[PDB]
């Protein structure tokens, strides 16, 4: 009746609405649910770790083929070898060991994550009650422990964040105390200040828990005031701490590419290059297309080799194919896009809580510096002004240079390589970071700045013109939703301004330099977009630059080398097809077409109403329901960062291919 | 080729006020139509409230020329006010300089402006009335000293004149628009009556003998003529609150034309009604002016109008429509609108209406 | 102004001396029959060449569709047409200014090799 | 390029009769590519006689 | 070498498009508000004279 | 009602 | 605080902590400073304005 | 949730003699002391101050 439409699509409209993917809102969660969350996803956590060692098992001690290798266990076999729960071992008799080893210990986890889940659960429904003693605690007032509980945190449990801060200080220090003690008893590896073994992993671990525990005895007794987060610790605090930690996981990505290279670590990363790994998908054994069984030998349609019966997956070096890298470069882009999106979810959800405060007057009443810094309007406009002019520069500056680079490698204009920047280096007080220290280094630091930077354009937008900006301030508006996708073509359009749009806009400009790190991390020589290219001069780069290495291919060559492993194999073949789909699908929902979308639905739906009156019978009362723009960015933002990443895995998890022999001259 | 490049900027102010930047060069290689040449001239206007408790505004005009060698100069200063909502006052002085020769003058008169009609079937079938026939009397009593020779010569003569002849009443109309102002006054509309010379008499003022001469006329409209059809709009008192500058002057020699006139005024843009705001309606009287004297050439035109609304004001119905924008910088070129401003710069009456709010 | 001129200048110097100054601090080794005084000058030139063109190519490619108009109906494809010109006749004049032939100057047109 | 052109299309028809009378068919149409000179636009008007 | 270029310049140009296809042209403009204030706070207390000049963005047509 | 047609149209001025 | 159905707290201040469908919650950070200000003796403004 | 403050002063007064060329920071004044005491006593607090 034209009205039963209308509250039809007066339902996925972006206003205050359930939103789904919100249920788990830190607004409608108190701090108790916060932690009976944390805790049962920790269980989990312990689940999947067991599943993770499961699926590590080689042997099955008590008798039986094992699991094939995967990248889930590939990425944490150097920690297990590390820890003595996992061997390389090249016989069976001390395999089966680690096996039994793998197996202890996924049980253990598995137990240790059902109680961790079920003491989650209790919290989650504020159920402190002993089954035992049928008591209750108090989550307000509680003792920690007992007598422990008593000599330090005299009672009185933290009623206010910052003095939660010191008790769970003191927590992490027990924690720090319990691996230490788990590694001298259980794992061997008594604490040697030897900072070359894992025996200096429980010094240090011993060291962190007087830390952690003196440290966390001041802050109990000194606890410290950021003031503000103490009131929305849901939005405020969750989301500085989330930032804090993305840096914290950036910095642990770098610390393990820099560490897993050392020889302190070789027994653990590069000897998986003496490994031979037989992983899920891979190339398997090949049989003609009359394969008629009776094992034992092929009778009709020999298959690829006489060994590896049937479809079995066939070996492959962990030389050729640079697994020690490989593993260290999984470990390490996880840990970095992982970073990057929780700094980027941080400023996010710190925008989200910031826009809230400023809709109710909250903003102006803020006394921590962290927001009677910003709120000036002008110290806003100078900030953001001054990051895009640096933004400018720097990616001006180092896109001319690759951009003259490749030029210079293809000749264009008439050039040469003797033209290219092949001189500018980073200078010997700054060669010390890199091992062969070229232009692509260079590039590559001008790079991380320019991307950084450009993200943190985005970041400030977030940050600062959360409810309002200098542009909409000037104009009569104002933003007061953090999801909503625009407010129509007036001025030419108001598309994407909110602090949402904004982090899927930091998303995709961190796509840029967060991939960078892909390339860098493989060797594939940014400097320049076709290096290795057999064009003009772009194989003369190892000679004009005098390379010690010879990296992969440049940027667009990359996608040629290296591709010759993708393609070779099905599994990362089709990926790489999911990946593509996936990505360019968030052109539907990126593209300016919400409203097409809609109308093309609406067409559809009295199809299918007509449809089912012409031939079938009976009413069609059913519509297509069409995302809206702030759904429609959301599923956009993840179907294209999800479609980008399930790739960059690809040129991740393909091999190195980075060898170390610069090819001489074309000549 | 005599292309006839002009660029006009009008820069707006939102809210109640209705202020206005209007920065205007024009550059034509035409030799313009003046019997005396070069026609050097310097023009500077300026008005400020004297006190807004009852409307006078101290309006002073400086009209700086050298025409053929000539240096000529005319300043006035004036204190208007509307004394009713048809009446208007004013008071001041001033002084006229030609070369050696120089006369002050100081006056006080009164215009009352008065439209033929007041028909509200008018006013609420037509939203834009332009044409609005009407009549002002001005009633002007000027007092000037009599210093040199020449003062007396003139005074003389004129009360001579008066005396002798029973047609100096309209034969002053021949002397009063020299030159094609009087094809102007026919053109615009205007019609200018026989003036009423209440009396011509010379007092030993402070120094000498003043000239103190009572006239007044009465100066009609077809509806054409500016000073009557928008008597109300031409002198925004009302929303006047600051001091209010426009600097014209035109540098003009045998073989060019270059004009370059400043603002800062109110009335750029007036309420169309009911919140629709609009630049003024043109006025009229000074396209059909520059009409006898903008025919004598063929011109290619490049005209450039950029006008800078304020933040959150948008724009509707352009006509001939805007060329480009920059989200307040409406800019108008070629097209239509060349075509419009070679239409008016030839005497044309043609209208381009910007109806503009947020 | 004249001020602008005198940065973009001012900032384009800038450069040629700051690249260059760079390159006697990174220690590297040039090409086999060059000198370091103007290998980093060329890379600036082009760097610079670049990234002016562009400049200029957005500031034309702007200022183009200001002032195009009905009035650009002659001279607007004949412009193209000389430029068209001026880069084929340059394909012969200037850049490969001969059909390629063997070192004794043999053309070699067919599958004969 | 050439100078403002501004074209003006027109056409006129007059057929007249014969004898001692003096009718006549005329029919013209005009477009003029230039503002009219009328301070308020658009204009239109129908004239019938 | 003119292949290769050919295949950066297409690839540059196309997903340069996604600037103005995707719903982003509110955070264009209000970017480009930003730049405008930026080029003329640089060019006022540390070069001289009004830097006038503000940045176009391309409307969603 | 002919103005209105000409009153609510799009700039068609563009380059 | 539980407010009616459908009533909504704008500018409470001290900040509410969680708000759980119609009813809200204030703990620590500010409202326990205010808790503390106005045991103490203070006559510090929390005012809490909702509508429907 | 907070209070902020700005004082800029230049005045005489400042200092007052205490005999044979000692001089003195004058005596602070009694009143606004006892007077921000019945307001300044409704939160613990661990002032750090800093004097010039
Ligand atoms: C690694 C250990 C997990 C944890 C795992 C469990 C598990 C598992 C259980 C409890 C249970 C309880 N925990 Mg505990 N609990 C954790 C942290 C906390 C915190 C806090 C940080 O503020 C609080 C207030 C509580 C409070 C409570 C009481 C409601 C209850 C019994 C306390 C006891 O016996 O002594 N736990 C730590 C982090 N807790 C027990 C319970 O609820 O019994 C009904 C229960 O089964
Ligand atoms: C909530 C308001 C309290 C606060 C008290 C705590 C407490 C208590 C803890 C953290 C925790 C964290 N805080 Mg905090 N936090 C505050 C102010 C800050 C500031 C700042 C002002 O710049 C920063 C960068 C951080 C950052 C951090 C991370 C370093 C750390 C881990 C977060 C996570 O895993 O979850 N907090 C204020 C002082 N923060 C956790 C941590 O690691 O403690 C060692 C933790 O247990
Ligand atoms: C280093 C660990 C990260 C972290 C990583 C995660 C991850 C990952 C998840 C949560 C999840 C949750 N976290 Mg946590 N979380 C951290 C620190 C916090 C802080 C804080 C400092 O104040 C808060 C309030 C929360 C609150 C929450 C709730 C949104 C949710 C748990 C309840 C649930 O539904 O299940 N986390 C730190 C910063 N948190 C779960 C969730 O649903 O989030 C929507 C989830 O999957
Ligand atoms: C011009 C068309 C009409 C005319 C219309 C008006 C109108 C309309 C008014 C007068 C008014 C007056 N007229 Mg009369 N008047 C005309 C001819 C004359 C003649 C004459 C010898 O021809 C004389 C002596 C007068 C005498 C007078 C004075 C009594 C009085 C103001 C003098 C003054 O301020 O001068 C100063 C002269 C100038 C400032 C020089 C600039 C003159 C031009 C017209 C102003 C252009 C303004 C510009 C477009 C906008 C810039 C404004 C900036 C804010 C400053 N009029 C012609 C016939 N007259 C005013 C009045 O009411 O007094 C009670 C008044 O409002
Ligand atoms: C209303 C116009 C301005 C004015 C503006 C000019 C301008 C402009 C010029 C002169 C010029 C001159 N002025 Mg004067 N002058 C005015 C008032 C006077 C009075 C007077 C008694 O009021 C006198 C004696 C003079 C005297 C003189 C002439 C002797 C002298 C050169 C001849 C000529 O052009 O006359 C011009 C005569 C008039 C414009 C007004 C003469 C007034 C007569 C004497 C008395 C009024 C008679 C009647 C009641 C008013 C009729 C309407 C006016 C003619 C418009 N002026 C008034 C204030 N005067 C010339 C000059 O300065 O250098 C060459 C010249 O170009
Ligand atoms: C994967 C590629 C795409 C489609 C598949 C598709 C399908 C589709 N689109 Mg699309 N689309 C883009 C990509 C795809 N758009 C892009 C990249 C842009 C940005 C330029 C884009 C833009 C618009 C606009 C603007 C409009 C539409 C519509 C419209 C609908 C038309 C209805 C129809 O005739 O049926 C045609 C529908 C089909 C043939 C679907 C059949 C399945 C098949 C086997 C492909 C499988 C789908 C997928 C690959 C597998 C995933 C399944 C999952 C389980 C893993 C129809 C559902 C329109 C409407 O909604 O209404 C008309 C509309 O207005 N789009
Ligand atoms: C080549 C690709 C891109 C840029 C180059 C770029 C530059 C840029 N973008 Mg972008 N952008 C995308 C691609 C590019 N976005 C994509 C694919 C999306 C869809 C997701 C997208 C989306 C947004 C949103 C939503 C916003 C912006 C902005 C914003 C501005 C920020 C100011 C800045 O950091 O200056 C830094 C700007 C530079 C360093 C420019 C210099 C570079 C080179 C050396 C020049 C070459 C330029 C071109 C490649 C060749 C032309 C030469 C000629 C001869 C043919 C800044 C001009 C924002 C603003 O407008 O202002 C804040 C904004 O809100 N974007
Ligand atoms: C190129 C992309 C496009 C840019 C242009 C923006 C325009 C977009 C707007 C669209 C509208 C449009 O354009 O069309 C319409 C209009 O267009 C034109 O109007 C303008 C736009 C006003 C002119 C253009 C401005 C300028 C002349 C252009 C050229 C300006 C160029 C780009 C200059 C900027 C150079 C960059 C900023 C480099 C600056 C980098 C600064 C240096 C490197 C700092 C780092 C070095 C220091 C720290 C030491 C280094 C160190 C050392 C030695 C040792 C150790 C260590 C550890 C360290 C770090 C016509 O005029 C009108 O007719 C037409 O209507
Ligand atoms: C913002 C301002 C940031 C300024 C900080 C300068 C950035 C420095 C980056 C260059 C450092 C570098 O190349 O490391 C140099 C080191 C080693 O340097 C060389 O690197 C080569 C890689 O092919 C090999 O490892 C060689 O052994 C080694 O010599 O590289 C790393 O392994 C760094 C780890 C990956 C870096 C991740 C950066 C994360 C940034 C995320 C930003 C996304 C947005
Ligand atoms: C008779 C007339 C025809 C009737 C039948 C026609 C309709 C049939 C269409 C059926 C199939 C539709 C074709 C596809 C439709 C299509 O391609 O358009 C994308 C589509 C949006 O479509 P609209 O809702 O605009 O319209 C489609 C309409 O057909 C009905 O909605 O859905 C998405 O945005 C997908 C994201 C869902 C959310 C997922 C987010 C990401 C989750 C994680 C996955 C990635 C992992 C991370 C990697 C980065
Ligand atoms: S194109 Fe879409 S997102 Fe952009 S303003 Fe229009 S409706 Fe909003
Ligand atoms: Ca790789």
């Amino acid at each position: 009746d034209a009205a039963k439409m209308r509250r039809f699509l007066f339902q996925r409209t972006e206003t205050r609405s359930t939103k789904w993917y919100q249920i788990f809102d830190t607004e409608k969660l108190d701090d108790e649910q916060v932690v009976g969350g944390h805790l049962a996803l920790l269980g989990v956590l312990g689940f999947i770790m067991g599943i993770y060692y499961i699926s590590g098992i080689q042997v099955f001690p008590w008798g039986a083929p094992g699991f094939h290798d995967n990248w889930f266990y590939l990425t944490i076999k150097p920690r297990m070898v590390s820890l003595g729960i996992d061997t390389y071992s090249t016989k069976t008799a001390d395999l089966e060991a680690a096996g039994a080893r793998l197996l202890g210990w996924a049980a253990f986890h598995f137990l240790v994550g059902s109680v961790l889940i079920f003491g989650g659960w209790r919290h989650w429904t504020h159920n402190l009650t002993n089954p035992f003693t049928g008591r209750c605690g108090n989550f307000r007032d509680f003792r920690f422990l007992g007598k422990f509980g008593d000599v330090v945190f005299n009672g009185t449990s933290a009623k206010s964040y910052k003095e939660a801060l010191g008790p769970h200080a003191v927590y992490m220090s027990l924690l720090f105390l319990g691996w230490g003690i788990v590694m001298w008893a259980i794992l061997g590896f008594a604490p040697i200040p030897d900072f070359q073994t894992i025996n200096s992993e429980t010094f240090m671990s011993f060291v962190f828990a007087v830390i952690f525990f003196a440290l966390g005895i001041y802050w109990w007794n000194n606890p410290p005031n950021a003031a503000i987060h103490l009131n929305d610790d849901m939005k405020a605090a969750f989301s500085v701490h989330l930032t804090a930690i993305g840096y914290i996981n950036i910095a642990l990505g770098c610390i393990a590419f820099v560490a897993f290279q050392q020889p302190s670590f070789a027994p653990y990363y590069k000897e998986l290059d003496k490994l031979v790994f037989y992983l899920y998908g891979e190339p398997f054994n090949r049989v003609s297309f009359n394969f008629v069984e009776q094992g034992g030998k092929v009778i009709s349609g020999a298959k690829e080799f006489a060994d590896f019966p049937a479809y079995a997956i066939l070996p492959k070096s962990g030389e050729a194919f640079g697994m020690a890298r490989v593993v260290t470069n999984l470990i390490v882009f996880n840990h970095i896009i992982c970073g990057v999106l929780y700094v980027f979810a941080g400023v996010y959800h710190g925008g989200q809580y910031l826009l809230k405060i400023q809709l109710n007057g909250m903003y102006n009443q803020i006394k921590s510096i962290w927001i009677t810094k910003g709120r000036d309007q002008e110290v806003q406009v100078k900030i953001l002004g001054t990051v895009m002019a640096l933004c400018f520069a720097t990616m001006l500056s180092v896109y001319a240079v690759i951009v003259w680079n490749t030029i210079c490698e293809l000749n264009i204009f008439g050039t040469n390589i003797t033209m290219s920047f092949y001189w500018l280096k980073p200078l010997p007080i700054f060669q010390w970071m890199f091992a062969d220290p070229s232009i692509n280094d260079w590039v590559m630091a001008h790079v991380i700045t320019a991307g950084s930077l450009f993200s943190l354009i985005a970041l400030v937008r977030i940050a600062f013109f959360a409810h309002t900006s200098p542009l909409w301030d000037d104009l009569g508006l104002k933003k007061n939703s953090y999801s909503f996708p625009c407010l129509g073509p007036v001025y030419g359009g108001t598309c994407g301004v909110s602090i949402q749009d904004q982090l899927w806009f930091a998303m995709l400009w961190g796509i840029k330099g967060l991939s960078a790190v892909c390339w860098y991390i493989d060797g594939a020589w940014i400097a320049s977009m076709m290096y290795g290219v057999p064009a003009a001069d772009a194989k003369a780069w190892d000679s004009i630059a005098h390379l010690h290495h010879h990296y992969t291919s440049g940027i667009f060559y990359y996608f040629w080398t290296e591709t010759v492993t993708i393609f070779s194999s099905s599994h990362l073949s089709t990926i790489l097809m999911i990946g593509h789909l996936v990505w360019f699908i968030s052109f539907a929902v990126w593209f300016e077409d919400r409203g097409s979308r809609l109308e093309g639905a609406d067409i559809q739906t009295r199809t299918i109403r007509w449809l089912g009156k012409k031939f079938l019978n009976r009413d069609v009362n059913f519509r297509f329901p069409v995302l809206t723009i702030s759904d429609s960015k959301l599923a956009g933002t993840f179907l294209y960062f999800g479609g980008t990443f399930m790739l960059v895995f690809l040129f991740l998890a393909n091999g190195f291919y980075q060898t170390n022999s610069p090819l001489p001259p074309p000549v | 080729v005599t292309t006839a490049h002009s660029d006009y900027e009008i820069v707006l102010e939102g809210g109640s006020s209705s202020w206005g930047k209007v920065k205007a060069r024009a550059k034509v290689n035409a030799p313009p139509a003046s019997p005396l040449l070069p026609a050097d001239c310097d023009v500077k206007l300026n008005v400020k409230p004297l006190d807004p408790a009852k409307g006078f505004v101290r309006i002073s005009a400086v009209f700086e020329s050298i025409v053929d060698s000539t240096k000529n100069k005319l300043t006035i200063e004036a204190d208007i006010a509307n004394e009713t909502k048809e009446r208007r006052i004013s008071v001041g002085e001033g002084m006229v300089s030609v070369g050696d020769f120089s006369h002050t003058f100081s006056f006080e008169g009164s215009v009352v402006n008065l439209f033929y009609y007041r028909s509200d079937a008018v006013r609420r079938n037509v939203p834009n009335p332009i044409y609005m026939q009407g009549r002002q009397f001005h009633d002007i009593l000027m007092k000037v000293p009599l210093d040199n020779n020449d003062l007396i010569d003139t005074w003389e003569g004129t009360v001579k004149a008066i005396g002798s002849t029973g047609a100096f009443n309209d034969w002053i109309r021949d002397f009063w628009f020299i030159g094609p102002a009087f094809t102007a006054l026919n053109e615009g509309g205007q019609r200018i009556s026989r003036i009423e010379v209440n009396g011509l008499n010379t007092e030993s003022g402070p120094k000498g003998p003043v000239g103190v001469s009572r006239w007044r006329f009465s100066h009609g409209g077809s509806g054409m003529v500016d000073s009557i059809s928008r008597w109300a709009e031409l002198f925004p008192s009302d929303k006047l609150n600051r001091p209010a500058q426009v600097e014209a002057g035109f540098r003009s020699d045998s073989q060019g034309i270059e004009v370059k006139v400043d603002g800062e005024f109110p009335g750029v843009s007036v309420d169309a009604g009911g919140g629709l705001r609009r630049i003024l309606n043109h006025p009229l009287i000074p396209l059909v002016h520059h009409g006898m004297v903008g025919k004598f050439n063929n011109f290619n035109v490049d005209a450039q109008l950029k006008v800078v609304l304020p933040k959150g004001y948008k724009i509707r119905y352009a006509a001939p429509q805007y060329r480009s924008q920059n989200l307040e910088e409406y800019r108008w070129s070629g097209g239509a609108y060349a075509r419009w401003v070679e239409h008016v710069c030839k005497g044309g009456v043609g209208q381009f209406e910007i109806l503009y709010a947020q | 102004n004249g001020k602008l001129i005198a940065l973009a200048v001012g900032g384009a110097v800038l450069m040629g001396a700051l690249f260059f100054s760079v390159s006697f601090l990174t220690g590297y080794i040039p090409a086999p029959n060059h000198s370091a005084i103007l290998t980093p000058l060329r890379s600036f030139m082009g760097w610079f060449l670049l990234i002016f063109c562009a400049s200029i190519i957005i500031m034309g490619l702007g200022k183009m569709s200001s002032a195009i108009s009905d009035k650009w109906f002659l001279s607007f494809p004949l412009s193209i047409f000389v430029i068209v010109m001026v880069m084929f006749l340059s394909l012969r004049v200037y850049w490969e200014k001969g059909r390629t032939t063997t070192v004794d100057g043999k053309y070699i047109r067919t599958t004969a090799e | 390029g050439s100078n403002d052109v501004t074209t003006a299309h027109s056409d006129y028809e007059i057929v007249l009769e014969g004898g001692s009378s003096s009718w006549g068919k005329v029919k013209a149409r005009a477009k003029v590519n230039a503002p009219p000179a009328s301070p308020l636009l658009p204009a239109d008007c129908d004239v019938k006689l």
